[PDB]
RNA sequence: CUAAGAAAUUCACGGCGGGCUUGAUGUCCGCGUCUACCUGGUUCACUGCCGUGUAGGC
């Protein structure tokens, strides 16, 4: 009848802050006490904070943990029964359509070439992915993948792929409990500059004399922010109203990617989350097959959707 | 810094905007507690009477 | 309103912790910013917001602990 | 009755310590809250109570070892 | 009478120091509490006692000293 | 302010880690350097930002585990 | 074209003296603040051919 006037929905695909170290290739299956990279000072009349490789190690690696939850559909908070009952009913209608398999083989893609190296995968030479299955604290399974094989704008088919997405499809399903492990090796190269997540501060002052950029560390040891991690593997949205060629971009309500400037999916036309999402639990409309890939994403991410009335 | 992905309970042409655009980012603070990278296991302890 | 404006308040949910409010000319620029846990944090916090935000004047205000550690009325105002 | 109304009272049932009150457009936004025991402590939940709620404009009103604190009716008022 | 009626006068038996009487529809509420012991305490002590108990409207009265810390704006609502 | 200041606060999105702010002279001269990742380092770094950028009167702030470090004359030149 | 037309109240002074406000007291009970997130466009330097000035290498 009404869109609720409080709704959230938890995260599911939980990621950590990834941590980075460095290393010699041919080294990566003995690769656990390697030493963690250090952000330093560089003066340039300004200070900035760069990080390097040693002289040594020709090699990064970057290592996060992830987990997924389960029950995508039901909201952790609400003010009606009602919507919350149709809403349930919609996604249950949806998973028994189809099961989540189109959005566990994209979030698998998304795995297999490592997009969360975010400008240190553009200079690399040869990159590996390997992924383990945590169960009780040992290796249940173990993934390697080729990166560079696996390319970023279409989305090919192989045999291991399809098990990890039949693992995470049930993880985000509800029948099993998936902890999984990531490590990426990228061959930058000897000494090369390896690009940190970057700092936002907004407690720093505006006279000169300042800091102009710094950098993220984690107890004295380079590391990447986990949202961007998050962001880096949400990239699965590609079918919006712009043409063929510019890639898929990541699912977010109005579907905007800020750093260029531009905004697609506005709200006046009707392919937005908010729109589609009403006409779906409201007046009983379908948008598409690939729409409901869109809102059941955004719903796997969550957020805060509601309408004051 | 975040989108701003919420309803837009305003006008579509706003003359006095409660809210700003969607092709401009928004800066937000946050408190955040995490295990620490070594440690997998949380205890929490209290009493009764 | 002219100076900017930096205040240090112990929070009553939990004693011995402080927090500090920084405003330049109209507006708010820092909001309930963890100071530290005990009156030295406190004063060294409200130090260093105000040697960045601030114009050629500034203004301190804490309570009679905390003021007791930034030297007496001379680093205070501007 | 257009701008925020702040006014720091001492108890009388103790002597030393003090209370804040807060009103903004005939509702009272801030009900005996505490701000310390001393004056400088009074001061600063004050002027963060000013800053805070009652963004275009504001009242302090206080006792005189309060007003001490803050400069002499340029940021009293506004 | 009406509206409440916040009264600050002073004690002549000791000059200096201040008292407040809250009137609240025809029968006193608050009889000869303690003000400060300045003007600027029974101001705020005066602005807190038409906070409370003056819910449509008040009146507030008192010194030259005492109400030269209220805008005259905000004396009679 | 004309006796340099030199302050060493605890940055709150890592617990454990220190930076220390440098002024002389109503101008920054050092803005948010490292320190350590414990207090001795900081109260340390803190001393040799004490030597270096103010001959007469440093002003030398922190926390009570920093400030525990150094003697208690050599805080406030 | 006015109950019209005119006008110096001026000086001085001692209000004084005393005092016991007294006691007594139970404010008191209850509680879910929840949810999501790319700091990024941006390190025109080091040292040399060279007496300046203006060629070049990475």
């Amino acid at each position: 009848l009404s869109t609720a006037s409080v709704l959230a929905f938890e995260r599911k695909l939980d990621p950590s802050d990834a941590l980075m170290s460095a290393g010699a290739w041919a080294q990566r299956d003995a690769s656990q006490e390697w030493p963690a990279v250090t952000v330093r000072e560089k003066s340039v009349l300004q200070t900035v904070d760069v990080a390097n490789l040693p002289s040594d190690a020709d090699t990064l690696k970057v290592r996060f943990t992830l987990r997924v939850l389960g029950g995508a559909g039901t909201p952790s908070a609400c003010n009606d029964a009602a919507y919350r009952d149709k809403l349930l009913q919609t996604v249950a209608t949806y998973v028994n359509e189809q099961g989540f398999a189109e959005l566990a083989r994209r979030y698998a893609h998304n795995l297999a070439n490592a997009r969360f190296l975010w400008r240190n995968r553009v200079g690399a030479e040869a990159v590996e992915v390997r992924i383990n299955h945590i169960r009780q604290g040992e290796v249940a399974r173990t993934w390697r993948f080729d990166a560079l094989a696996i390319g970023l704008r279409d989305f090919k088919a192989d045999a291991e792929l399809d098990a990890l997405a039949e693992l995470i499809a049930s993880g985000l399903s509800g029948s099993g409990h998936v902890l999984l492990e990531v490590v990426a090796f990228a061959r930058i190269g000897d000494g090369q500059e390896v690009f940190p997540s970057q700092e936002l501060i907004l407690d720093k002052g505006d006279k000169k004399g300042q800091k102009s950029k710094t950098l993220y560390s984690v107890r004295d040891a380079a590391a990447i922010h986990s949202q961007k991690i998050g962001n880096a593997l949400r990239t699965i949205d590609t079918w919006y109203p712009d043409e063929d060629g510019l890639g898929p971009i990541a699912v977010e309500p109005y579907g905007s990617v800020t750093s260029q400037g531009k905004a697609y999916r506005q709200p006046k036309q009707k392919l937005d989350f908010y729109t589609l999402l009403d006409n779906w639990v409201l007046r009983d409309e379908a948008p598409a097959v690939e729409q409901q890939h869109y809102v059941i994403a955004n719903l796997i991410r969550g957020g805060v959707f509601g309408e004051a009335e | 810094r975040g989108t701003i992905s919420n309803r837009l309970k305003t006008k579509d042409r706003d003359p006095a905007k409660l809210d700003a655009s969607i092709q401009s980012p928004n800066l937000q603070t946050v408190d955040v507690a995490n295990l620490p990278s070594d440690a997998d296991t949380l205890k929490v302890r209290f009493t009764l009477r | 309103s002219r100076p900017t404006v930096v205040t240090v308040t112990e929070t009553p949910r939990n004693p011995g912790s402080y927090e500090v409010n920084v405003e330049r000319d109209g507006k708010m620029v820092v909001g309930r910013a963890r100071a530290g846990s005990d009156p030295g944090a406190a004063a060294a916090k409200a130090m260093q917001m105000a040697m960045e935000w601030g114009s050629p004047n500034y203004v301190i205000l804490g309570s009679n602990k905390v003021l007791a550690f930034i030297p007496e009325q001379l680093r205070v105002k501007m």
